[PDB]
């Protein structure tokens, strides 16, 4: 009897309904006890449509719609969980338990609206352990999950020495826990399960009056150790929001969760019975949205297009010249000449065909931006990991930069901080903005018309090298002075943002690490093709090495970039 | 398939303390083969863990191995004997040692205790600990002989730095295959790894688990400033208390007072202070304990002049009873620390007292067999388990904060409400304990234990008794009593005990409420019905009546009698009486509490189907005197039913009559001193009072539900 | 509050069938 308890959940209802319908169990041996209350949105109609549509498969169904009223009287806001809200939630949960007991129904999975059971074997694998209350490990974009590791003094989360070793899937096998939120399966088969109570707190309870601990006291005081297993992946859940946020932030978090699900898995198809409220795209306040794509690889392009559609951002898709397939006859015609005495600073190779193709694509994009008179533009790659609330944060940062007034030409949106040192300088009256430094993996950069004009005036057509190496040289921050001496101008004014809005989709030496931009034929000849750098990965990930006294604390943080609860 | 007979355990203990006995029990539980060395020899070292030491152990073992200098086949393992308790069977230990495959394994530690310079010389370890600790080691006899034959130093020299210097040499380390258990597979040191251990229960045994590494150790060495936590852990692992079979080492080791000899001489003591209510009851209870009065030697140190008359009244029964009796009055100006110190000296310097048993002021031992069961326990120290009524405040603690102040353990709430039963190691006890006299004589020779510092005497006493290494047991097998509460106690009354109805309900009910009342409540007769709808049940005892009339005559102001009134809101009484209301005395609220708690159940049982919240507005006491005022005219009461309780005995103090109901031709002629009358007073029952003839009578009247 | 426990209880017997 997979019941639920939702309130204003239409932002992600279509995918959750399909995921629930995707369960591989006998539909003639299932049920539902769905209900809604204090829902200010139109979730009631969406739920009713699916309930009517799927009313034939389920052996039974019930509903107690409570759309009136849409909010609590003494409520601070939409995200405020006060005493009245907690009491109502406890009463609803206990009523669900009582209704689950009157139907001689074995097992009950009270999964909330926010959760999304992505895997198909949830109710098939979970019930195979013969447990009292078995819970599934719901992962997320961060540490926070549905498996606490121990209560310290008054139900507060205590960081046990195994939470990190557990959430990282280091060990597989059911291990007992002091609390299990969200996805519970309170099997009513066992005899001892006849004493669990939710609404009326036990007389021997002295902890707080929250709704996520009253079940723990009843579980412990009845000798039913709530095990929890993470043997196989189950799904994903959204991190909780702050106490003063709005439903739009929750919708953005759900969209980010969907995108993260699509990062390494097939996209979560929504329900067929219910419709889909598609949104209109925009340009996020920018003038152009560049996108460098490879003709041969299309799955990454399709994923990027789907992410842009989900982000409600229109894209000005572009193409790139295949450097690997390019020959000398066309290469020499463009006047592209390698830099004098230049080679790989990590391996020793002079250059690569893929590097030449990427440089040509970047030069063509810059020329198009200059010719179009584009004041600002965004250029990206075929594999990136967008951050939560990326659109709003980027728009706010761009608006603040434009309103304050500064010579911003090479603001860094994504970079690998190879400059292992103290915090960089902070420009005055700038929020989350700092002076850029030497960095690699510059797949994303928000450039301006002045910066493009300066780059065109540099005219490095006779000096070909990687873009990641030329950019630090252009900002007068290259380590080697030989490249600067070869160069002529250093008028570029670069900048960086501490809250990076992108990360590589796959790290070096990881699963699906097809280094097409790295593994390519040499600029000269065709029998020199360096394979993927196994031993000398070098540019694996600029996160572990930066886990030191990097400071970067004086940078003014934006109102965004805040989530999680007592759990992370 | 290593045979268990090839393992020998070697430990050192100069004296015999409770820790060595605990390790003995732990070793014999799994049927080990332990050899002890240095039993009775003088400790030629010094401070055990303050700065350095342990140079006698190495010389002792160097003398020891010479009998096994060539014996390759068996395997030898050395460990402390004061702060180590085994947990696993020998088979698991030998299997783990075979799995490791090295010639010598040492316990890994968090820090570098002796020296800090050589830290970088250690080989790198991924996640486990890196340094070496000399707490214990396992290896072949040939290997240990070869490694420790080179010792030639003073007996006061340190040991861990020597082992570190030996191990740090790489060539011999490769040659002798020195290895460290970095992942805590065999040895687990609690010092610095306090948060990575959790007890894992079972049916008939207990074990510990390291959640960091997911392993079950065999040997735990709670070194450093972690003696307390291993003392705590020793309560369960490995046979302490399992869910199936009750506790473990609790019921054996009993004297049972055989032989018919006079019981061992006991030095009772009392330290009345912070004036405790119900004191005279406590003194009179001091006579009924189950012990021969010739073998008890009281020592009563009072500290308040307010209690002087009570002790004065109590004294000649005490002097007539016990073999020896003494007193130290309020005039000597002695601090409680001095009093406890001189009592401890007085018994300590008398070779006749075998058991100094302290007993603070507010600890009512409702059980009268406490001394018998405690002496039968023969524990070095012991204390009965008590608790405040209807709370968690007990007379002990579970674990200590770094400030040496009250922390809260994980089993404290279980121990207070008696969900587990046995004898529990505890780091602080108070307000009752039985000390074995020998521990006074040659274990506590110094006098200044309660004084000598700014700390309170009890905590300081426990601190002093702790470092000396003597365990402090606590038993909760039976019910022993309950602690009173002296948070506030006013004394500006003739009997300030009457206001204690809120603070200590059980003892208040025991002293004041009539003894027969409960039996009348449960329904075995007693209640009389002289006339229909009129009931007679006993409510109050003589103490309450006499103290109430004493208080009222202390007030003395016998207002009332005129047909008008100022206390009444209307200002026109239906009929006036010479009365004293309870609002002016300040005793109205306690009267309402008594009405709510001790009357309501009675009336709800007597008149079934009625529910009453026991609200009263008018209530007073009336005196009938043949000259002041006569009995009342026929009238009716402005309430549903009324309470009529007498306060003095007819005949011996007054002669008269009771009430007279017109509609039933009913006469009450023999009102009882401590009984209550229940009758409706609005419509049906027209009543009048009979007139007094000689003497003086007092009557307490209340109106309930008007 | 040191060394928290893992109080272990076995699985209860299965409940009686309906009729
Ligand atoms: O009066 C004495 C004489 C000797 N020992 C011995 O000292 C050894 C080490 O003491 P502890 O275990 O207290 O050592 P730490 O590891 O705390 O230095 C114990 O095993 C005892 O055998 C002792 O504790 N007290
Ligand atoms: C209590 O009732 C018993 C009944 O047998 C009686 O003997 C005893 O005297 C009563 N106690 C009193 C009146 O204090
Ligand atoms: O005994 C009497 O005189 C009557 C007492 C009485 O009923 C009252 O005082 O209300
Ligand atoms: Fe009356
Ligand atoms: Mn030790």
């Amino acid at each position: 009897l997979i019941a639920l308890l939702a309130r204003n959940a239409a932002h992600a209802l279509p995918t959750t309904l399909g995921a629930l319908e995707r369960l591989r169990h006998p539909r003639e041996r299932t049920a539902l006890w769905v209900a809604t209350d204090h829902n200010m949105d139109n979730t009631s109609t969406v739920l009713r449509e699916w309930l009517v549509a799927v009313k034939s498969l389920y052996h039974s169904v019930e509903w107690r719609p409570a759309e009136e009223p849409r909010s609590y009287p003494d409520e601070e806001g939409p995200k405020h969980w006060s005493d009245s809200r907690y009491e109502h939630v406890m009463k609803l949960r206990q009523a669900a338990l009582k209704s689950a007991r009157d139907m001689w129904a074995d097992y009950i999975l009270f999964v909330d609206a926010d959760n999304l059971i992505l895997n198909p074997d949830t109710l098939s694998l979970l019930i195979a352990e013969n447990k009292t209350v078995v819970a599934p490990m719901l992962d997320s974009r961060a540490a926070y999950s549905n498996f606490w590791c121990g209560m310290t003094s008054q139900g507060y989360y205590k960081r046990t020495p195994a939470y990190i070793p557990i959430r990282k899937r280091d060990r597989r096998g059911c291990f007992a826990v002091p609390m299990v939120h969200s996805t519970f399966l309170i099997d009513l088969r066992k005899a001892a399960s006849r004493n669990l109570a939710f609404y009326p707190p036990h007389p021997d309870y002295t902890w707080s009056f929250d709704d996520i601990i009253v079940f723990a006291f009843s579980c412990k005081q009845a000798e039913v150790q709530m095990y929890v297993c993470n043997k196989e992946e189950y799904g994903f859940l959204p991190v909780p929001l702050r106490a003063h946020s709005t439903l739009q932030d929750e919708a953005e978090s759900f969209m980010h969760v969907q995108l993260e699900v699509m990062v390494k898995h097939p996209p979560a198809e929504p329900s067929r019975f219910i419709s889909a409220p598609t949104k209109t795209p925009d340009k996020m306040g920018f003038d152009e949205v560049f996108m460098i794509n490879l003709r041969r690889r299309q799955d990454r392009r399709e994923r990027m297009l789907r992410a842009l559609q989900a982000q409600e951002i229109e894209c000005r898709l572009v193409e790139a010249v295949d450097g690997k397939a390019m020959n000398t006859s066309q290469v020499e015609a463009l006047g592209i000449q390698m830099l004098p005495g230049y080679r790989d600073p990590y391996h020793g190779r002079p250059l690569t065909k893929g590097e030449l193709g990427c440089f040509l694509s970047h030069y063509n994009i810059w020329k198009e931006v200059v010719d179009r008179g584009l004041q600002k533009s965004l250029v990206f790659e075929d594999d990136l990991r967008f951050e939560i609330f990326f659109k709003r944060r980027l728009m706010n940062l761009m608006r603040d930069v434009e309103r304050e007034g500064l010579d911003w030409d090479l603001i860094y949106v994504g970079r690998k901080r190879m400059q292992v040192e103290h915090p960089e300088k902070a420009v005055p009256r700038v929020r989350n903005l700092v002076e850029a430094d030497y960095s690699y993996w510059t797949l994303a950069y928000v450039i301006s018309l002045q910066g493009a004009r300066k780059l065109l005036a540099a005219e490095p057509l006779s000096k070909m090298l990687p873009v990641d190496e030329f950019l630090p040289v252009m900002f007068d921050k290259h380590p080697v002075s030989e490249y600067k001496a070869h160069f002529s101008l250093r008028n570029l004014h670069a900048f960086s943002v501490e809250p990076l809005l992108i990360y590589p989709t796959h790290y070096t030496g990881d699963d699906g690490y097809v280094s097409d931009t790295e593994t390519s034929v040499v600029w000269n000849n065709e029998h020199v093709k360096t394979d993927w750098d196994r031993a000398k990965s070098q540019k694996m990930r600029e996160q572990q090495a930066l886990s030191r006294e990097a400071k970067n604390s004086d940078v003014l943080q934006s109102p965004l970039d805040s989530a999680a609860r007592d759990e992370l | 398939p290593v045979n268990p007979e090839k393992l020998l355990v070697i430990t050192v203990a100069t004296a015999e303390t409770e820790g060595y006995l605990r390790f003995l029990r732990s070793a014999e539980f799994f049927n080990y083969t332990v050899r002890t060395l240095g039993l009775g020899e003088e400790w030629r070292g010094g401070d055990v863990a303050r700065t350095v030491g342990g140079g006698q152990k190495v010389r002792w073992l160097k003398k020891e191995m010479e009998k096994y200098a060539d014996r390759e086949d068996m395997i030898i393992m050395f460990v402390d004997s004061y702060d180590v308790i085994l947990a696993g069977s020998p088979t698991e230990l030998l299997k783990k040692f075979v799995q490791s495959g090295s010639r010598l394994l040492f316990s890994a530690e968090s820090f570098c205790w002796p020296e800090w310079g050589l830290a970088e010389q250690y080989p790198e370890v991924g996640t486990g600990k890196r340094f070496l600790n000399s707490g214990g080691f396992i290896g072949f006899a040939t290997t240990i002989h070869q490694i420790v034959r080179q010792w030639k130093y003073k007996d006061d020299d340190d040991d861990q730095l020597f082992y570190t210097r030996l191990y740090l040499d790489p060539g011999l380390r490769e040659k002798l295959s020195l290895n460290l258990d970095h992942k805590s597979r065999i040895f687990q040191n609690l010092n610095g790894a306090l948060d990575e251990v959790v007890l894992k229960f079972d049916r008939n045994r207990v074990r510990i688990r390291n959640v960091a590494y997911d392993t079950l150790p065999i040997v735990v060495h709670g070194n450093g400033p972690t003696k307390l936590q291993l003392n705590y852990l020793g309560n369960y692992v490995p046979n302490g208390w399992t869910p199936e079979g009750g506790c473990g080492f609790c019921n054996q080791d009993r004297r049972t007072l055989p032989g018919g000899q006079p019981p061992p001489r006991v030095f009772l003591a009392v330290f009345v202070e912070q004036p405790t209510p119900f004191l005279p009851r406590f003194l009179q209870r001091l006579l009924l304990l189950d012990y021969p009065p010739d073998r008890v030697t009281l020592f009563l140190h009072n500290n308040e002049v307010f209690h002087e008359p009570h002790i004065a009244d109590s004294w000649p029964q005490l002097q007539d009873h016990f073999s020896a009796v003494k007193l130290v009055g309020p005039e000597e100006a002695l601090s409680p620390g001095e009093a406890r110190d001189m009592a401890m000296d007085l018994c300590r310097q008398d070779p006749e007292c075998e058991f100094y048993f302290s007993l603070d002021a507010d600890a009512v031992l409702t059980n009268l067999q406490t001394l018998r069961i405690l002496i039968e326990e023969n524990r070095k120290v012991i204390a009965p388990m008590l608790s405040r009524h209807g709370k968690l405040w007990s007379n002990f603690w579970g674990a200590l904060s770094p400030d040496e102040y009250y922390a809260r353990s994980e089993d404290y709430v279980e121990l207070v409400q008696r969900k587990r039963v046995g004898v529990w190691n505890v780091p602080y006890i108070s307000q009752a304990y039985v000390i074995r006299g020998d521990t006074l004589r040659m274990e506590l020779p110094q006098r200044d234990v309660f004084s000598g510092s700014d700390t309170d005497p009890d905590m300081a006493f426990c601190k002093s008794f702790r470092d000396k290494g003597i365990f402090l047991h606590l038993s909760n097998q039976h019910e022993f009593g309950r602690l009173l509460a002296t948070s506030r106690y006013d004394t500006e009354h003739l009997h300030p005990d009457l206001w204690q109805i809120f603070d200590n309900p059980v003892d208040w009910k025991e002293q004041y409420i009539h003894e027969n009342y409960s039996r009348a409540l449960e329904g075995e007769g007693i209640v009389e019905q002289p006339c229909p709808d009129v009931y007679w049940f006993p409510l109050l005892s003589e103490q309450m009546c006499d103290e109430l009339v004493a208080e009222m005559e202390h007030y003395g102001q016998w207002s009332g009698g005129r047909h008008e009134d100022s206390r009444l809101a209307g200002g026109y009484e239906n009929v006036p009486t010479v009365d004293i209301h309870m609002k002016q005395v300040g005793y109205e609220d306690q009267w309402l509490q008594l009405l709510r708690t001790y009357v309501g159940p009675m009336t709800e049982s007597l008149f079934p189907g009625y529910h009453t919240k026991a609200r009263a507005v008018m209530n007073f006491v009336v005196r009938y005197r043949p000259d002041e005022q006569p009995s009342l005219r026929p009238h009716h009461d402005s309430s549903t039913f009324t309470l009529n309780v007498a306060l003095n005995h007819k005949g011996l103090d007054y002669e008269g009559g009771g009430c007279r109901f017109l509609r039933y031709d009913c006469v009450i002629s023999s009102p009882r001193k401590g009984w209550a009358l229940l009758h409706p007073g609005r419509l049906t029952h027209y009543h009048e009072g009979l007139p007094t003839t000689w003497g003086t009578r007092y009557i307490m009247v209340s109106f309930v539900d008007p | 509050a040191y060394f928290p426990e893992e109080r272990w209880s076995p699985e209860s017997p299965l409940q009686a069938p309906r009729v």
